[PDB]
RNA sequence: CGGGUAAACGGCGGGAGUAACUAUGACUCUCUUAAGGUAGCCAAAUGCCUCGUCUUCCAAUUAGAGACGCGCAUGAAUGGA
RNA sequence: GGGCGGCAUAUCUGUUACACGACAACGCAGGUGUCCUAAGGCGAGCUCAGUGGGAACAGAAAUCUCACGUAGAACACAAG
RNA sequence: UUCGCAAGAGUGAAACUUAAAGAAAUUGACGGAAUGGCACCACAAGACGUGGAGCGUGCGGUUUAAUUUGACCAACACGGGGAACUUUACCAGAUCCGGACAGGAUGAGAUUGACAGAUUGAGUGUUCUUUCUCGAUUCCCUGAAUGGUGGUGCAUGGCCGCUUAUGGUCGGUGGAGUGAUUUGUUUGGUUGAUUCCGUCAACGGACGAGAUCCAAGCUGCCCAGUAGAAUUCAGAAUUGCCCAUAGGAUAGCGCAUUCGGUCGAAUUCUUCUCUGCGGGAUUCCUUUGUAAUUGCACAAGGUGAAAUUUUGGGCAACAGCAGGUCUGUGAUGCUCCUCAAUGUUCUGGGCGACACGCGCACUACAAUGUCAGUGAGAACAAGAAAAACGAUCGAACCUACUUGAUCAAAAGAGUGGGGAAACCCCGGAAUCACAUAGACCCACUUGGGACCGAGGAUUGCAAUUAUUGGUCGCGCAACGAGGAAUGUCUCGUAGGCGCAGCUCAUCAAACUGUGCCGAUUACGUCCCU
RNA sequence: GCGCGGAUAGCUCAGUCGGUAGAGCAGGGGAUUGAAAAUCCCCGUGUCCUUGGUUCGAUUCCGAGUCCGCGCACCA
RNA sequence: GCGGGGUGGAGCAGCCUGGAGCUCGUCGGGCUCAUAACCCGAAGAUCGUCGGUUCAAAUCCGGCCCCCGCAACCA
RNA sequence: CACCAUGUUCAA
């Protein structure tokens, strides 16, 4: 074995005491601001998805949520409503992703 | 550690244990019969020691006398 | 301001560690200058300590000579040997 | 002695200094050449330094509260 | 001592020290010398990681009565090494002789074994008190002998690993050298190849390479009551007008579809499946290609299931290494212990012990996601017992179904089947999919489960140092993509994803295989190794 | 001649002036080796200089010192 | 008598109140067969000691203990 | 044409 040359017990000793914490952070990490989304609808949130949210061209939970500064959840539960009453239109659904796109004329 | 199968050489703190060796008892069925004799000049001997009663246990053979208990050798059955 | 010039006047460092007995320090670290004393020479008419230390000279040597050199404060035409 | 040192060369407080005032030394202990538009002026409110009991994080020590507190604080700078 | 301005030049010892110093050639090895090739245990173009976190595991240190020990590219999930007891080799203690045999002293009383009380960790005759039983098997002591996971792998055998994954190695006779040695075995092109063609002081051979062998893909004969299929009769089901809570896209335009429980019959057959010998592929075919100026070949395309060692393995020469193993063996020499044993059993502990450093894994850091549903769907494989025990079978082994269930999981039971193409099994694996109109919505958060608490069940002679599941809590434990460094890899491959076997009474973050989903990049080079 | 500073393990050198003995080297035994060097682990050490006040007691506070270092001793 | 200095284990800045820096050394991990060199990180300070000032002292004001200089002349 | 130092003693 690589048995260390003139290294001691008190040298041991004294470098697994002073081998714990200090070195790590080996990312830079760069932290981000927080997203404040909100979680249900107010008065002035709702009445703009019912009217500005119509007339995009391309709709979609993730795109409504940066707009209205609201969750996806409700973003998506508002979207699906606004397809109930036709007033826009889905043109890509699947389970995890959907795509709508506002009605002609 | 230590060395492969080196003598301990480790002090005995308990006296040692000797050896168990059978103590012989001089002539022992002289002591398991009683010799009486009758008128006629005739001897009659009867044993002095119980029989051990369970057939497999020494048909024939005889059975101990404490002051304490009655066992025998074979059966290894006791009674107080 | 920018160059040259010391046979112009002149000037020519300090602290610490280190070799398998122990001294010592070839070796290394560091602070630093315009350059950090080179070849030599020396207790020299130049050494304070100092009547330095060793050898020699005497019966006895603060003297003399030969050595050594941490040289208060030796040294190169302020010419060195 | 002079020189080197210092300054006793202009000047403030305490002590020497002897209970009026005055008093020497290169006597002792320290200061002065500055600083302030507020650190000047006035009015009004308040009480300081410290302790003690208590109140999350709070610990000797952060802030709040009640008492006691003759100055034991502060008044730019030496001292009275 | 002579000469020289000096620097020096001429002449020129000894004491002492030493077994070689030298010369030229040969074979190796080495070169920051040259030439030609090759290899992702190399790089290039890249992939996915490891190095940063938690945890499993191995290694070193520290600790300890002991934390048994080997190994330091080619040691470190390696010793098939996942150790509760055993294993087990270590530590604290207690038994047995498994000291055969020979020679002596006892001896038909040599001995063996023991209930009760206590000695003890032991309702352990170990020993002791007290006796009974046994019987010539044994004890006493002298030599000897045996056993040992004792030492020594630097005394060895065998096996393995490595040099060393490349193309290498050796005689005979002849030639050349005084000889080691050389030629053959060489250069040119080619090839993975000392593979071939050509040349030739070499001619003939031998081994390795290739061939052979085993699995994959295509196919022939054979073949089925341990594999299946298609029809025909019957028996049952849907049946046409229907437009989703918003409802798009995607085949149908003589007889309409289904129904492995409808456990229904009959007939026919080998399209799938099973497999012992075969076939099939070799540069075979073609370039106004490269090369050829003979050749050996090469590159593109064709034929084809397969197009270049077809793909993946197995085997693999000669010389070695003081490589590993004396911990596989009744493999072993020498040596060590040998009756309070280094033998052998039994009890308990340890191998796991934690300021720390390292190898290899596992799980992650989330939205190309986590949960809760639903769908369709593999392959390799394993399954039970004796000169024992019960009445030649029957129980151990693996399962399916039912039940438990008039209410959690994990369980627990009953019945039946399977000696394994027959039962499991129509093998309902997980990645995966879903127009699921499902929840979450960028936050150390429904990510991540480390750590810890209480209940309960199972395996075992024994669960404390949690053996392992299952339930509810903790989750405020790090971890938001990882510095310098560094591993493996060219196509059904990497990466991902499970499954089986193996260790296994219980326990896979391991290995050995297996299939599933499936790429980026390169078709090179000698810059690094 | 006087003043100052040192006398601690076998050697060298630390020690809160008042409870302190820290070490390195030299030795004995193990780990490693094919045997060694080297390296690591475990063990044997000690008031100095002499009296007093002894802080409750002294290398550590005083007196004497030895024994060694380091300075300095008419005037013209 | 006059002037200057004690700062991580070594040498030396900062000494211009609110603070300790540089090189080496030490430790951990890399590269290497291994050491050095080289690469990536870490730890280590009563700023001699005793007081005072200041809201606050390496840093300002005094005492002390050392270290280094310059003076010590005419008799 | 950047930099590239070293390897304790005997014996296989
Ligand atoms: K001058
Ligand atoms: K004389
Ligand atoms: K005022
Ligand atoms: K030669
Ligand atoms: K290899
Ligand atoms: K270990
Ligand atoms: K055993
Ligand atoms: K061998
Ligand atoms: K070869
Ligand atoms: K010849
Ligand atoms: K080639
Ligand atoms: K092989
Ligand atoms: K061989
Ligand atoms: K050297
Ligand atoms: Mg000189
Ligand atoms: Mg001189
Ligand atoms: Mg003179
Ligand atoms: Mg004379
Ligand atoms: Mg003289
Ligand atoms: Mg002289
Ligand atoms: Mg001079
Ligand atoms: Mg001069
Ligand atoms: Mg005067
Ligand atoms: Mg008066
Ligand atoms: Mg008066
Ligand atoms: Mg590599
Ligand atoms: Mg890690
Ligand atoms: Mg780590
Ligand atoms: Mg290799
Ligand atoms: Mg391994
Ligand atoms: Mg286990
Ligand atoms: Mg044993
Ligand atoms: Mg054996
Ligand atoms: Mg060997
Ligand atoms: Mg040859
Ligand atoms: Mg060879
Ligand atoms: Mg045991
Ligand atoms: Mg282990
Ligand atoms: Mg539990
Ligand atoms: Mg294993
Ligand atoms: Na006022
Ligand atoms: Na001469
Ligand atoms: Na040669
Ligand atoms: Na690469
Ligand atoms: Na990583
Ligand atoms: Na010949
Ligand atoms: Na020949
Ligand atoms: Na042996
Ligand atoms: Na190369
Ligand atoms: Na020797």
């Amino acid at each position: 074995p690589p048995k260390a040359g003139q290294t001691k017990k008190a040298k041991m000793e004294a470098a697994n005491k002073g081998a714990k914490k200090t070195t790590k952070k080996w990312s830079k990490g760069q932290s981000r601001e927080a997203l404040q989304n909100a979680v249900m609808f107010d008065k002035e949130t709702y009445d703009k998805l019912r009217s500005e949210v119509p007339k995009y061209k391309l709709i979609t939970p993730s795109i409504i949520s940066d707009r209205l500064k609201i969750a996806v959840s409700i973003a998506a539960a508002g979207l699906k409503q606004l397809c109930r009453e036709k007033l826009i239109r889905l043109v890509s659904c699947s389970s995890k992703t959907r795509v709508y796109t506002r009605i002609v004329q | 550690g230590g060395k492969g199968k080196k003598k301990k050489k480790r002090i005995f703190t308990k006296p040692k244990k000797p050896t168990h060796r059978h103590k012989l008892e001089k002539m022992r069925a002289l002591k398991y019969f009683k010799v009486t004799e009758n008128d006629d000049g005739s001897y009659k001997v009867e044993r002095t020691r119980q029989d051990c009663p369970h057939p497999q246990c020494g048909a024939g053979v005889y059975m101990a006398q404490h002051k304490d208990r009655q066992y025998c050798g074979k059966c290894h059955l006791t009674y107080k």
